[PDB]
RNA sequence: GACCUUAAAGGUCACCA
RNA sequence: CUGUUGCUUAUAGACGAUGGCAUCAGAAAUCGGUGUUGUAAGCUUUAGAGUUUCUUAAUCAAUACUCUCGGGUAUUGAAUG
RNA sequence: UGUCGGCUCUUCCUAUCCAUUUCAAGCAGAAUUGAAAAAAGGUAUGAUUGUUCACCAUUUAAUAGGGAACGUGAGCUGGGUUUAGACCGUCGUGAGACAGGUUAGUUUUACCCUACCGUUUCGGUAGAUUUUCAAAGUAUUUAGAUAGUAGCACAACUCAGUACGAGAGGAACCGUUGUGUCACGCCACUGGAUUAUUCAAUUAUUUGAUCAAAUAGUGUUGAGAAUCUAACACGUGUUGAAAUAAUGGCUGAAAGCCUCUCAAGCCAGAAUUUCGUCUAGAUGAAUACUUUGUCUUUUUCUUGUUACUUUAGUACAAUUGAAAAU
RNA sequence: GUCAUCUAAUUAGUGACGCGCAUGAAUGGAUCACCGUGAUUCCCACUGUCCCUAUCUGCAAUCUAGUGAAACCACAGUCAA
RNA sequence: UAAUAACCGCAACAGGUCUCCAAGAAGCAAAAUCUUUAGUUAAAUAGAAUAACGCAGGUAAGGGAAGUCGGCAACAUAGCUCUGUAAGUUAGCAAGAAAGAGUAGCUCUGGUGAUUAUCGAAUCAGAACUUUAAAGGUUAGGGG
């Protein structure tokens, strides 16, 4: 059922 | 009252009484004297005690 | 849902908001209810807290299990040098409360009183009450004074005397006086003004205001502490050790849908410099005249009230003083506004006679052993210095 | 069975505190469960001082006393407590004697000193005490 | 409760949250 | 008049504020009182269990006696001058 | 729109468990049972379970029931449930399924607005002219519309082995003395922290040795003042008047009698309400000094304010406005 | 689940019983000595986990000189019904 | 240069990257701690005040898991010598089981050899005396 979480990264390549 | 270790005159409303299981009760003037008593230190070998100053001179 | 288990709320809602006062002196919010069937008398005074010590008092209450050799109790010392009465003011009862009608001042005013009306004395011209004093004996100005006296006798209900301390008699570095209005309770307004007029320029000693074994009310500003958290300010339960972001705070600051934080929640803020009134405090010794010492009827050695090494952070008490049972609000050097009890206590302990057996005067630093320095030298004997 | 009132004696004995049994009833140690007359509060543990009748279980003793719930009275305690006449006093160990509701001690003798506060509260304890301190 | 079977009785299903 | 500023200011204080003094101001030593610890460094007690070199002279020696109720610290948020 | 429970904390409901006041009983006393006023104050500690729930052991005056997005995760926890690893049982040929069980499994951001808590800065209330007066500025002494509100409960002595009752048993009012909790404080005495690295001792290393230190991020140990503080020390909240609710009554009609009143008029009666008392507090008032005395606007100096300076304009003493009560 | 035992108190643990929804023999059955950063229960010792919080230090946070971003943003920002 | 600034991670990134040489103290030890030769005092800025709430390191009266899903976290044991050591067992183990005692400083005594009277090694055992009664500065098992 309802789960929960998150994360990521990269933020382009300026 | 008179301190058990130092032998000083205990001022009124000052000091703590200690009671042992052998029916003997002592009263001390401060935690400095009480700690020495529980470490089995002889007041005769403690320079500032009133016991020591009576024994010598 | 309901809270699982019930417990009293932490903190009193009677002292909200917790705002710190602005002036060191605390003004009494009330005076004992006037009775017109007695001679005029003052109903208050003002003294400086000197410190605290302990006494052994003989129990005089009967039907009690207290020891017959005495009970160890604390006593607060309040040095109270005589005041100088420098005027009086009449109050009239209107439909919006008391309203001061006129104020009549004396011919000669001390510079301690004048310092209250400036904020930089060393740069001021110090011309306070100059026109009042210079034209005091003029025929025109004298006539105005008589009208003020007669106006009060006609259209006034409450008469108070403006009395100020003499700061030259205390070890405080402050030179500006402390002014307090002491209401006159007693006969009609005719004889109240006559009593007030008689007291102009004179000195009122604390023995004339308070009796012996009399319970009084004390108003003073407590000891400041600054910004303090929820645990110290209110006394909430410290959170478990596992808690993220901290332990010493309130976990829940309100439910979802009052949609706002209530005033009743415990929030971090200022604790300290508040005004508090404590009632029914007994006078143990009226340190005036013969009882200015620390000797008792049982302990006959002569000694002053000041412990060895002076009162900590205060100094030496050499004026009249009061011995109040227990604690009063404020640290040493604080200004305490004494007052006759608004509701006279009628308990058996209130009317109990006080008979002191021993007043402690040992040094309030460390674990002292001696009462006076003369008996310290006698016990210790000559030392390396003094004998050489 | 207690006689009269008791002054303030700071309670140094908690729930689950193990005391000694000064009686001669074959029970060695008792652990306090709850204190008679204790007025409850949230998250507070029951507290007992000298002269306080407690409800305790014997975890060490002869079989007719072990693994059972009895009633005892604290006669001495290691916690420092102050008398009304400015006397500060404390003992060497926490001890208790088994009494019933009516206040009569189950045993016949008490070993070691007995505090005044517990001696005055219970007249039966004071009679069988060697010394009252 | 639903489906099936016997001369009331059984048998299988009754799940994702 | 009021504010800034000074007392590396307090009975106050996150910063503002609040409270006190500002030339009879302030600050600092020093001295006395008052506390804390436990008897300083130098030399002397056959001190001292024993050892060595002598040939009863010394030397080394944990610890320990007298000078020593000594010495040291003490507002920094202690009290006097 | 972060989905259970617990922890923390505040508030609200009464269909009230205790304390207060009353009525009724098949209420002799004690213990009880039914009901009314009343929600201001209290309502606990543990074993087992993730549990809500439940069941036991205690204690208490009582250990009542509920709401607030099934209160409350940028408040916590992650025990359970609810991904991905693994095991067992049953089912399925198989991949795999299981309100079947077991075990391991990342809990992010407030520095924005408001709310709440504290804390500053600037602004400021219109109708008096007895120069003994009036107004503005600075400062003190006061004032109090409003808002909050605090003290509760128990035990012991005496009443008293008395009232009552055949007996068994078995009270209460006044009074006295304590305890617990809550609130406000406080540093004298008792206790705790202690980088005054205070005093002393001492392990390792380095100053040739002694002295005196340093280094081991506070080497460590004993004592340890000050300051802070106690659930660990100790003080105050035993406090006064009036009106009340449920209820019991007085006089008394309606209704010649009766009736406490779904009539007029009164009295007694609560942990109740309001004064009194405590805390914060608006417009205010008095006094001291500096001024001004028909008046402001716009510039302008000052950290800021008032007085003040200059050019002009404006007004110039004289008939207004009171019965009260019903 | 029922009986014992552990506790003052045991939906927990252990020892037994067994018509066992739906155990069971290389889908291995029963048995455990040593071993295990494996799962579970109970004792001793110790303790701020707790009664119930107090206090000490360094680095921040606070204020200032220099320097100086980001998430987010319809407009915005007091309540009751 | 070969890396807390020259290499790879967007960079002067607390991450990562193969080797050679190697002093004293103390100790079983290339352990922790301090120092010599060499290197450096700068390595994303500081000053004042010493509030709350924090991160890191601590202590605490009396009680001792009553807290909690759960002794999580922390406390506690800790070296060496001697005495002693159970059930169970694959007979190898368990076992450092568990449990108890000793340990400092100073002044001495004795054992263990080489060479043929002189010379040399740290190791063990024992005895008087003294004190603040001794592994514990650092390192260093909780047990059933």
């Amino acid at each position: 059922x309802r789960x929960x979480x998150x994360x990521x990264x990269x933020x382009x390549x300026x | 009252q008179v301190c058990a270790f130092s032998g000083f005159k205990i001022p009124v409303a000052k000091g703590r009484k200690y009671v042992r299981l052998d029916l003997k009760s002592f009263t001390f003037i401060n935690k400095k004297s009480l700690m020495q008593f529980l470490r089995k230190t002889n007041p005769r070998k403690v320079f500032w005690t009133a016991i020591y100053r009576q024994l010598n001179k | 849902s309901h809270r699982k288990f019930e417990a009293p709320r932490h903190g009193s809602l009677a002292f909200h908001p917790r705002k710190r006062v602005h002036k060191v002196r605390a003004t009494v919010s009330a005076f004992p209810k006037d009775n017109a069937a007695e001679k005029p008398h003052l109903t208050g005074f003002l003294g400086f807290k000197a410190g605290m010590t302990h006494v052994i008092r003989e129990v005089k209450r009967t039907n009690t299990k207290l020891p017959k050799d005495g009970v160890l109790e604390p006593v607060t010392i309040i040095e109270t040098p005589p005041m100088v009465v420098a005027g009086f003011v009449g109050y009239k009862k209107t439909t919006t409360g008391l309203k001061p009608i006129t104020a009549v001042f004396a011919e000669h005013i001390a510079d301690e009183f004048k310092r209250r009306y400036t904020k930089k004395w060393y740069k001021n011209t110090k011309n306070q009450f100059a026109v009042h004093t210079e034209k005091y004996n003029d025929v025109k100005a004298k006539s105005k004074r008589e009208r003020q006296i007669r106006l009060i006798k006609n259209r006034c209900d409450v008469v108070r005397v403006i009395a100020h301390t003499q700061m030259a008699l205390v070890p405080l570095k402050q030179k500006k006086a402390e002014v307090m209005e002491i209401q006159i309770n007693g006969g009609s307004i005719a004889e109240k003004v006559d009593f007030a007029v008689s007291l102009l320029e004179k000195q009122i000693s604390v023995n004339s205001v308070f009796g012996t074994d009399e319970c009084i009310d004390v108003c003073s500003v407590t000891k400041g502490h600054g910004y303090n958290g929820v645990i110290k300010r209110f006394g909430v339960r410290h959170l478990p050790r596992k808690t993220h972001r901290g332990l010493r705070k309130v976990a829940c600051v309100g439910a979802w849908h009052p949609a706002r934080v209530s005033w009743t929640v415990a929030r971090a803020g200022q604790m300290g410099f508040f005004k508090r009134t404590e009632v029914n405090k007994k006078i143990y010794r009226l340190g005036c005249g013969d009882l200015k010492n620390a000797k008792t009827e049982f302990d006959i050695t002569e000694k002053g009230i000041t412990p060895m090494g002076g009162f900590p952070h205060y100094g030496v008490v050499k004026n009249d003083f009061l011995m109040i049972k227990g604690t009063v609000a404020g640290i040493r050097r604080r200004v305490i506004s004494l007052r006759k009890a608004c509701f006279p206590s009628t308990t058996r302990t209130a009317q109990e006679q006080i008979v002191l057996k021993f007043i402690d005067t040992s040094s309030k630093y460390g674990h002292s052993r001696f009462q006076t320095t003369t008996e310290k030298k006698a016990r210790m004997g000559p030392m390396k210095k003094d004998l050489e | 069975g207690r006689q009269g009132n008791k002054f303030r004696v700071t309670c140094g004995l908690n729930n689950a505190s193990t005391v000694n049994c000064a009686d001669n009833t074959g029970a060695k140690t008792l652990t306090i469960i709850s204190v008679k007359g204790f007025h409850g509060r949230l998250n507070r543990l029951p507290r007992a001082g000298c002269g306080d009748m407690v409800v305790a279980t014997c975890k060490k003793g002869k079989p007719e006393y072990r693994k059972k719930m009895h009633t005892a009275v604290i006669i001495r305690q290691r916690r420092t407590w102050r008398r009304k006449d400015g006397v500060t006093l404390y003992f060497e160990d926490n001890a208790a004697v088994i009494v019933n509701m009516k206040g009569e001690m189950k045993g016949s003798a008490i070993t070691g000193p007995v505090s005044k506060e517990s001696a005055d509260l219970w007249p039966k304890i004071s009679s069988n005490a060697p010394t009252i301190v």
